[PDB]
C-alpha cells in the first residue's frame, strides 16, 4: 500500500504478500 | 534518497519482488 | 509525506495501488 | 484470444498499452 | 467485468479495448 | 490531468485519489 511503505520502510516479506 | 520518488521506488520494488507474477493492491 | 513524481507505468500502478477496490480512470494528460 | 491470464498489474499494464492515448478505466471486478 | 473476463477467464484484445476511454 | 499533476509537477496522495472511480 503506498501509504504504509512511504510512511515507513516495508520489508521483503510484506511486499511478497501483494504478489499475484 | 529522494523522497519524491518513494511511490516510484515502491512500484519498482514490487516489480522485482513479484517478478513475473505481477502484483495487486491487497495483501 | 512529500508530493510524488510519478510518470508512465509508475503513475498508472500508483493509481492501481492507491484506489484498490474502487478502481481508477487514467488518461495520459 | 490473448495467450495468458492477465491479473493485477499485468492486466492494468495491458490496458495501459492497448488503450494508449485514449486512456482506460479499471475496476477490479 | 474486465477481471472476470481477463484474469479469471482468458480474454481477447477486443475485450481489453472495450475498457479504453 | 493526473500526468500534468504527477509527472510534470509533483502531486499528493489526495490528487491521485481524485482519479479513483
Amino acid at each position: 500500500i503506498v501509504e504504509q511503505c512511504c510512511t515507513s520502510i516495508c520489508s521483503l516479506e510484506q511486499l511478497e504478500n501483494y504478489c499475484n | 534518497v529522494n523522497q519524491h520518488l518513494c511511490g516510484s521506488h515502491l512500484v519498482e520494488a514490487l516489480h522485482l519482488v513479484c517478478g513475473e507474477r505481477g502484483f495487486h493492491y491487497t495483501p
